[PDB]
RNA sequence: AAUGAGUCCACUUUAAAUCCUUCCGCGAGGAUCCAUUGGAGGGCAAGUCUGGUGCCAGCAGCCGCGGUAAUUCCAGCUCCAA
RNA sequence: GAAGCAUUUACUUUGAAAAAAUUAGAGUGUUCAAAGCAGGCCCGAGCCGCCUGGAUACCGCAGCUAGGAAUAAUGGAAUAGGA
RNA sequence: CGCCGGGCAGCUUCCGGGAAACCAAAGUCUUUGGGUUCCGGGGGGAGUAUGGUUGCAAAGCUGAAACUUAAAGGAAUUGACGG
């Protein structure tokens, strides 16, 4: 990508897993997108806004997408910071 | 003891694999195409892109600013601008290794004598260069791979003695009206 | 006619999603050929690397079935590689195309050095394994052409990828593992990553829940 | 694993040399056994003089008469066989002719169902096998 | 219509010649002024065409071919490679 | 600037010296090329001749030379016979 | 009932590897370099011949070549057969 004159010679730009920022490829059938939903302040009621994460089967599979996904919501205001 | 020099070298190389189906339609192509009279001729012109592309790899590895890099990058781009098979605009080796050789077998007499017009049907323009018909500026060239350069290039034409420039129409012309004269008055 | 069973299909043949690199990026599985015979029709080519005889013992005899590989792709940036074994050979060679459709994969191009035009050659040395097979590709400066056996010759070309060095290990006669370590290597392109792909990325709306009230009313059941 | 300290070379360079004798073809070339034992003694051919005429049985599975000659060299006088190959081309050798001899393909080793025959005549007496089969010469009479 | 390859006058060449080069005069219609070596099962481009032979003669680097319908021998024809 | 280096080496960079030919490579229409080292420009003619080349690179290890000083080896005060 | 260290092992696992059987080492290997010793190079002939050397002997150690051959092998699969 980014040829000497500038433009973008790709086809697609690929994702990148949230938790060992890995690339997530074409056939990666393991791997999931999960959009978690956010609330407002005052009545806890869903807004149509939400955070969303991606997961390479390689976590997936190790068994630490349940730690991973809790921390990144650690990191996004989502639920505790001091479960 | 003795005053020779026994320097020579060969100037083609023969592929790898014999046989294979798509390398001799693609030199059949090029042999038909161009008008030429073996794989040998291919082959010779394939090797001489070679050892340009081997110079110019060569060139590309070593540092910008280097002074071997400029005076030798610079001489091979002249060389192949003034020969005709790279544009003035294109005066980097990144295009020498855009190069192919269907640009180098355009260059050649027996190519250009068919496409200035001056002979149809390729194998025509062979067979005329070769009986000494054909001039570059003044010189009578009777070589079908002499590459022409782009200044040596409005220059070529019938040469001055050919009947098909000046005069003196030749054996056959001549047996056929000397004998339908001396059969007539 | 077409009557897809998937929600994937079903947005395909609607025209809700364009241009299969987004089918890659959520990296979905693809079920049906005709998306891809949808996607990238009138641009395939398939060929047939081999057919070869096997054989199980009866009682009565040896049963003698015949296995087809089929490489199929544009010459673009994509590449399948199917096989499938059948009681005759006609067959077989179908079945190998359409397990070739659902099997393509985008293939990442790069530059050698003095990235000027289109992309021609791998990013960066990639390998496959396969059995015994291990087939290196090398990227290559322009004009090289590809330095390759026939098998993987023909299959990179299918790739549209112009200019490879390549190296192979292995018991290389035995075609299907051969063919399938150059293929690994082509998919781990886009497995590879590289200081360009470092920038963060930004999530975008997956097809299911960007159509997922065409496919309420459409796909289920009606 | 082998050693890859920087002052090694002395190691590396003897190691390599005592196992470069356990490959068959560098002992083959670098012992003298094989130049001494085989009966051209390095040369390429060979000219001889016929002894007889013999045919050897082919190997199983196959069955023929392969006509030979048992040829004696002129110089280091050993005794070889070799073979006449075409359709009738034993009947151009008569007793006592003096031919040529080549290897036979596959340097100093057999070759087809023919056992223990390690070459083939070129040229009995000095006009050429294949001119005088394929009738472009003919004997010196 | 065009041309050499040859035959050959002269120049030139050279110590003297020769060859090339230059140039008179002759020199092509099966332009008989005649392209050959290897191959045609696979590896490996190219025939399951025909006649003969019948585990013989032979081929075949290697797998193999041949026991009276040989895609492999011996030939003709037709193709392939340089 | 005369003298010396507060260790000595390895290493690295530079500079000298490593025959020519061969190889790489610049220039040059041998009629093209393999080659060669040659050539090119005006003559309305005195022109009682003018211009230009025959480059450059590479040449292991050992030896010589001048900068660097990380890495690796090594050395100085313990019966103080120390600065 | 636990924790730490060093042991002989076990189960389980898409760590990864491997031709596979399998292996937490047989992993961290074409993304190939932590240190180092011994050792293999198609099958036979042959661990034979010969020389040397050790031993009371039996034998041990070191150790060819001529010649011969297109496979010999490994691991898995399907059948067939199994007193
Ligand atoms: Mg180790
Ligand atoms: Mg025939
Ligand atoms: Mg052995």
């Amino acid at each position: 990508m980014q040829n000497d004159a500038g433009e973008f010679v790709d086809l697609y730009v690929p994702r990148k897993c949230s938790a060992s920022n890995r690339i997530i490829g074409a056939k990666d059938h393991a791997s999931i997108q999960m959009n978690v939903a956010e609330v407002d302040k005052v009545t806890g009621r869903f807004n149509g806004q939400f955070k969303t994460y991606a997961i390479c089967g390689a976590i997936r599979r190790m068994g630490e997408s349940d730690d991973s996904i809790l921390r990144l919501a650690k990191a996004d205001g989502i639920v505790s910071k001091n479960f | 003891p003795v005053a020779r020099s026994w320097v020579c070298r060969k100037t083609y190389v023969t592929p790898r694999r014999p046989f294979e189906k798509s390398r001799l339609d693609q030199e059949l192509k090029l042999i038909g195409e161009y008008g030429l009279r073996n794989k040998r001729e291919v082959w010779r012109v394939k090797f001489t892109l070679a050892k340009i592309r081997k110079a110019a790899r060569e060139l590309l590895t070593l540092d910008e600013k280097d002074p071997r890099r400029l005076f030798e990058g610079n001489a091979l781009l002249r060389r192949l601008v003034r020969i005709g098979v790279l544009d003035e605009g294109k005066m980097k080796l990144d295009y020498i290794l855009g190069l192919k050789i269907e640009d180098f077998l355009e260059r050649r007499l027996q190519t250009q004598v068919f496409k200035l017009g001056l002979a149809k049907s390729i194998h025509h323009a062979r067979v005329l260069i070769r009986q000494r018909h054909i001039r570059v500026r003044k010189q009578v060239v009777n070589i079908p791979s002499f590459i022409v350069r782009l200044d040596s290039q409005k220059h070529i034409d019938f040469s001055l003695r050919s009947p098909y420039g000046g005069g003196r129409p030749g054996r056959v012309k001549r047996k056929n009206a000397k004998k339908g004269q001396g059969g007539a008055g | 006619e077409w009557m897809p069973v998937t929600k994937l299909g079903r947005l395909v043949k609607d025209m809700k999603i364009k241009s299969l690199e987004e089918i890659y990026l959520f990296s979905l599985p693809i079920k049906e050929s005709e998306i891809i015979d949808f996607f990238l029709g009138a641009s395939l080519k398939d060929e047939v690397l081999k057919i070869m005889p096997v054989q199980k013992q009866t009682r009565a005899g040896q049963r003698t079935r015949f296995k087809a590989f089929v490489a199929i792709g544009d010459y673009n940036g994509h590449v399948g590689l199917g096989v499938k074994c059948s009681k005759e050979v006609a067959t077989a060679i179908r079945g190998a195309i359409i397990l070739a459709k659902l099997s393509i994969v985008p293939v990442r191009r790069g530059y050698w050095g003095n990235k000027i035009g289109k992309p021609h050659t791998v990013p960066c040395k990639v390998t496959g394994r396969c059995g015994s097979v291990l087939v290196r590709l090398i990227p290559a400066p322009r004009g090289t052409g590809i330095v390759s056996a026939p098998v993987p010759k023909k299959l990179l070309m299918m790739a549209g990828i112009d200019d490879c060095y390549t190296s192979a290990r292995g018991c290389t006669a035995t075609l299907g593992n051969f063919a399938k370590a150059t293929f690994d290597a082509i998919s781990k392109t886009y497995s590879y990553l590289t200081p360009d792909l470092w920038k963060e990325t930004v999530f975008t709306k997956s097809p299911y829940q960007e159509f997922t009230d065409h496919l309420v009313k459409t796909h289920t059941r009606v | 694993g082998k050693c890859r300290g920087l002052r090694t070379a002395r190691k590396l360079r003897s190691h390599r040399r005592d196992q470069k004798w356990h490959d068959k073809q560098y002992k083959k070339a670098h012992l003298g056994t094989a130049l001494k034992a085989n009966p051209f003694g390095g040369a390429s051919h060979a000219k001889g003089i016929v002894l007889e005429k013999v045919g050897v049985e082919a190997k199983q599975p196959n069955s023929a008469i392969r006509k030979c000659v048992r040829v004696q060299l002129i110089k280091n006088g050993k005794k070889i066989t070799a073979f006449v190959p075409n359709d009738g081309c034993l009947n151009f050798i008569e007793e006592n002719d003096e031919v040529l001899v080549a290897g036979f393909g596959r340097k100093g080793h057999a070759v087809g169902d023919i056992p223990g025959v390690r070459f083939k005549v070129v040229k009995v007496a000095n006009v050429s096998l294949l001119a005088l089969y394929k009738g472009k010469k003919e004997r010196p009479r």
